[PDB]
């Protein structure tokens, strides 16, 4: 519990007064380092397959608000949260956002956005992308961190213009890969980054981010990079990394020493390994220094202890990752995927082969021309890797004209140009061999797409559900037609299940157990599971509830055990 | 060649009870000469694999491999007077003790392990580089 | 000369038959198996066993029948095992004059007819 | 007698410590290792916070005086034993500079990654001139163990103090440890990762996890925050002491009771 | 089964019903284990 | 007596792979005259129990029980010619059928009994005087 007073004004009030441009200048000017807490998005995306539920995330927002009112922002939306929330948790990501916005009115809310498709899975027309950004801004996002999986600025512009148009912060990220201090990989040298920063500033960024999605930036490199970045552009720099290597906290502290304006960290209970490095310890290391961020370590600990108890409810979704792995320097698999991946290898009897992969991934990466590997490009390089492993193949083996290789669809799709263009272009021969007579293109994928008739599209979803849909629901449908449709149908069958506590949502009620459930703010149901009948013939089970004192019987098929 | 079998009670799955005689199977070996007959009984017996119950196989081998047996120099008193057919001191002996550990842990578990998580089955053995 | 050790370049019943005669005579014994006969009892029914048709020296992963008809491999496991003689049993190699001249291009006594009678 | 057999048995380097940093209690061992002609590395246990004036019992002067006195007592090497992983990066910069000006002996730094930033402290120690450091193979590193050897070595690759260890071999060796460690699933703790909470209570790498298990089993796995503050409180009641091996167990016995 | 053909049958155990809704009954027949699978019609299973 | 086996490959538990010879075991039957040998073979063949896989036992039994075989008047074209399909007759498999019944009624009950009063628990079996 915090607190008694009202809430201190924070970065949210500061942005409302200054606007985005002046607000990035204020970040630049600040002495203290600025912090972003990623526990509510990237922390569980990396560690729990993004299965963190609204219930647990929203109950904590008000404590962050009163206890850490100096935080720069809460990264709490986009990345995989959008579709996972509906596909797997049967809950609405807009409602999640609106509840975080209500509980922390003083902090910026931040999302990760792909420039090319927002939060989607494929390429969409510019107008759809625009429409999504407009709704994300309407629904509470203040800070859009926008990236492209190949660092192709062209492919970010429509997103960047849509964010500025909404008067929100446009944080344009550059994905870090390779190693600026190793002169044997000159394609990703220092100049590569400082030139992108300058392109991104000309494209309208308010902030530049370095997104080290695989945790590859090493401390001596951070010192060189952040110095050079803040000489090449006047904009604030925001550093996000992952702790796969076990030394990302050293890289963050090097970056802070070098002048970096803001950094990301996760609360202790959801940090380390493929997540962000530890927020409370980074704060503790800076305590008393020149750049001291002024965050109370006793509150961070208490919020961490709350997240630890929350995390325990999600045991179904823990991976087998045991700790630091310096083989990240060899393969460069991004933290956000070294686990969705670890168990595509499982699902294919690769679990005991998991190492040769590692090496196929570095190899595949290089045959592709050596590219930025981040959601969906990493996915492509993983699919290549597994296949060189299963079909037991090598790279001369992969590019030789003689040996038939049927390529994974994601690889066919990338070489076609569906993810965009590396600086670079795709390797000719591999492209011809993989495309099987399908024709590649080299323009921005967005720019080939016909404008969506937004009216026609709205009526199709509305006719199917047989009701009006909100603007937010419509954005959902544009991003994921089929996943939104199934979510809407499930909601109509099952109600506002997001309002149940986690153990109930995944496991239901024990015999005799009582639960309070807020169908809405201020409408609390009391529900007792009185008893559950033996299954009957016709194969039905009846559960005897008490609802607000009153008995209610509900009949459900016993699918477990073969009954229809 | 030259092996006859007349089964009594044994097959894969048989239940042997304690109520009757303890016979599993009679083995008969034939050959043109008596020595070659012995090496054929001997080959056959050692080749038997009987799992689930203990058997007298190794004693039968000590009978027919013994010199007084091979040069027909034995009397009705032979067995009753020949201690080294009954070699008896509790055996062990490194391999035997090792079998005894494995037996015991296999049946009873290890106190430090038996109530705690178990490693993922058919795990990769560690390979020395 | 004095046959001490026989390798049976075959499998299943034929191999077991030869193993039996070997045993009763006090001759030591060597079995070969392909990877598909990993589990076959004839490879346990010998005092020594070696795989045929896979590994570093190959140059292709060999076939299950092929693995048994392969002169090179047979010779290989004979030479490595220290076998003075080979019984080919029946079918497979047993009527391959190439295989005979080989037993004895390797100075290994071949249980059966000289290579001339064989052609 | 035991030290004698240990040298005969193949030990070359004895890191010798006392759970209350009591030099008087180390003399007999330190004399015995010198009589066997082996390396005597006299360890000072690190506790509190040299950059925090609110705990003046464990200031800079406390470590530099013990280093000089360990040298006088026969040390060939001085170690800083940071058994709870409490040393912070900025403190490492002050601490290893001052130790190396106070004694001419080399310094050997040993730490635990419980906080999730031990690798920062290690790399700050290397920059400040520390002569040697400890690390664990990647598969057995992190959390309550030492920090990651492969990543620390990779971070120093090409720098002035580069330790010249092959990254390809480190990874192969760590792959092997990884497969080894899978066979020991029975003895894994529930600890998931970094816990800055170590800076409040100071429970050392061994104990943190046991202490947590033991408070679950004594049915307090729900008031851990009271325990944490208790262990800190007990520590002050005892007079503010080095908590390692047996002395930490006593503090945890006290903390559990008070709760 | 006939004059002079006597089966000995032991019901060893009966499994919880599975999905697909099958129950397996573990018998011993003349000493030998035999599993038989039957639909759990009682309780709605096909 | 008079039966020789040359096997070693098959045993319960064994898995017959598709890659090699279908052979399970070679049976050799001896007797002082040929007719007695035939019935020795016939007795041993029919005494075999093989389960889990199909065999050629019935076909082996038909050959040796044939009149043309018994009186030695077959040519090489006999098998390709006689059939006299032979070929067939099925198998009752009564035990499995009974076990199916018992499992069914044990799990589902009997339709004539399942909703009606039940006899007093473990009452005496009737005893035939
Ligand atoms: C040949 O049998 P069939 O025509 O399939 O079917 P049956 O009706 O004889 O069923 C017999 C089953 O009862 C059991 N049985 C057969 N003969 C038996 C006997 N003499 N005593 C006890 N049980 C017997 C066996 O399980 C048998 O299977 P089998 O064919 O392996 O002997
Ligand atoms: O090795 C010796 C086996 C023969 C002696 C055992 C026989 S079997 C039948 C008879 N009844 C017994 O109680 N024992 C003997
Ligand atoms: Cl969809
Ligand atoms: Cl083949
Ligand atoms: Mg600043
Ligand atoms: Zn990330
Ligand atoms: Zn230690």
């Amino acid at each position: 519990y915090a607190n008694g007073n009202g809430v201190k004004d924070g970065t949210k009030q500061l942005l409302d007064t200054l606007g985005p441009k002046k607000f990035g200048e204020w970040m630049r000017n600040e002495k203290r380092v600025l912090l972003t807490d990623t526990t509510m998005r990237d922390g569980h995306q990396s560690l729990l397959a993004t299965r963190m539920r609204t219930y647990d995330i929203a109950r904590i927002a008000g404590t962050y608000s009163h206890a850490l009112p100096n935080l720069l922002s809460l990264e709490c939306w986009g990345g995989a949260t959008f579709d996972v929330s509906m596909r797997f948790l049967t809950e609405d990501p807009w409602e999640r956002l609106a509840l975080i916005r209500e509980g922390a009115p003083n902090l910026l809310l931040q999302m990760l956005l792909r420039g090319a498709n927002g939060v989607g899975y494929t390429n969409y027309p510019d107008n759809v992308v625009k429409y999504f950004v407009r709704q994300a801004a309407k629904g509470g996002i203040d800070l859009f961190r926008v990236f492209d999986c190949l660092n192709w600025v062209e492919n970010m512009r429509v997103s960047m213009d849509a964010i500025a148009e909404e008067n929100k912060l446009c944080e344009a990220a550059i994905c870090y890969t390779g190693d600026i201090l190793n002169s044997a990989r000159p394609k990703y040298d220092l100049k590569y980054y400082t030139n992108l920063a300058v392109e991104l500033e000309k494209a309208g960024a308010h902030i530049i981010a370095v997104k080290d999605m695989a945790g590859l930036l090493k401390p001596a490199a951070a010192k060189v990079l952040f110095k050079a970045l803040r000489e090449a552009t006047g904009l604030p720099i925001h550093f996000h990394t992952h702790d796969t290597s076990g030394i990302a906290a050293a890289t963050v502290l090097a970056a802070v020493e070098a002048g970096v304006d803001a950094v990301d960290a996760a609360m202790d209970a959801l940090s380390g390994n493929t997540s962000q490095p530890c927020l409370g310890s980074i704060v503790e290391a800076l305590s008393g220094s020149e750049r001291d961020p002024g965050l109370d370590p006793a509150w961070i600990r208490r919020i961490s202890f709350y997240w630890e108890a929350v995390r325990n409810q999600y045991a179904a979704f823990e991976s087998d990752l045991k700790g630091p792995a310096s083989e990240v320097y060899l393969h460069e698999m991004p933290g956000g995927q070294f686990t969705n991946l670890k168990e595509q290898a499982r699902s294919l009897g690769l679990e005991t082969r998991w190492h040769q992969v590692a090496q196929a991934y570095a190899d595949a990466n290089q045959m592709f021309g050596d590219i930025v590997k981040v959601a969906p490009s990493s996915k492509v390089v993983g699919d290549m890797a597994l296949m060189m492993v299963s079909q037991d193949l090598t790279v001369a083996d992969v590019v030789s004209p003689d040996r038939e290789v049927s390529f994974p669809e994601s690889v066919v799709s990338m070489l076609k140009g569906d993810l965009g263009q590396p600086p670079s272009g795709w390797p000719e021969a591999l492209q011809k061999k993989a495309l099987k007579g399908e024709k590649p293109y080299t323009v921005r994928p967005g720019s080939l797409l016909k404008e969506a008739d937004l009216d026609a599209e709205r009526k199709v979803i509305e006719k199917k559900l047989e009701r009006e849909v909100s603007d937010f629901e419509f954005a959902s449908y544009l991003m994921y037609p089929k996943v939104f449709t199934d979510f809407a149908l499930a909601s109509d069958t099952y109600g506002p299940v997001s309002v149940l506590p986690t153990p109930a949502y995944f496991y239901g009620l024990a015999d005799g157990e009582e639960l309070f459930a807020d169908i809405e703010k201020g409408k609390t149901l009391v529900i007792v599971n009185q008893a559950v009948s033996a299954t009957d013939s016709q194969g039905m089970v009846t559960v005897f509830f008490e609802l607000n004192g009153q008995p209610r019987r509900i009949k459900v098929p016993d699918r477990a055990h073969g009954a229809t | 060649f030259g092996i006859r079998l007349d089964g009594g009670t044994s097959y894969s799955g048989a239940i042997i009870t304690r109520y009757y005689d303890p016979l599993l199977v009679k083995v008969t070996a034939w050959a043109p000469n008596p020595l070659e007959a012995i090496s054929r009984m001997d080959r056959a017996l050692r080749e038997f694999r009987i799992r689930g119950v203990a058997t007298n196989l190794t004693f039968l081998e000590a009978i027919i491999g013994h010199p007084k047996f091979r040069d027909n120099s034995y009397t009705t008193r032979f067995i009753d007077t020949t201690p080294e057919l009954f070699q008896q001191v509790k055996r062990q002996d490194r391999a035997t003790k090792l079998l005894t550990y494995l037996a015991d842990v296999t049946v009873n578990g290890h106190p430090e392990a038996k109530d705690r998580p178990k490693p993922l089955e058919n795990a990769a053995r560690p390979v020395v580089p | 000369g004095p046959i001490s050790k026989i390798l049976v370049a075959n499998r299943s019943e034929i191999a077991i038959r030869v193993f039996r005669a070997a045993n009763e005579l006090g001759i030591k014994t060597v079995a070969i198996w392909a990877e598909e006969d990993k589990l076959a009892l004839h490879r346990f029914k010998a005092d020594e066993s070696y795989q045929v048709g896979r590994g570093p020296h190959l140059a292709r992963d060999l076939g299950p029948i092929e693995s048994y008809l392969s002169i090179d491999e047979v010779i290989r496991v004979a030479k490595l095992s220290g076998a003075d003689a080979i019984h080919p049993g029946y079918g497979l190699l047993s009527e391959s004059p190439e295989f005979v001249d080989a037993c004895n291009k390797a100075g290994i006594i071949f249980i059966g007819p000289k290579a001339d009678t064989m052609r």
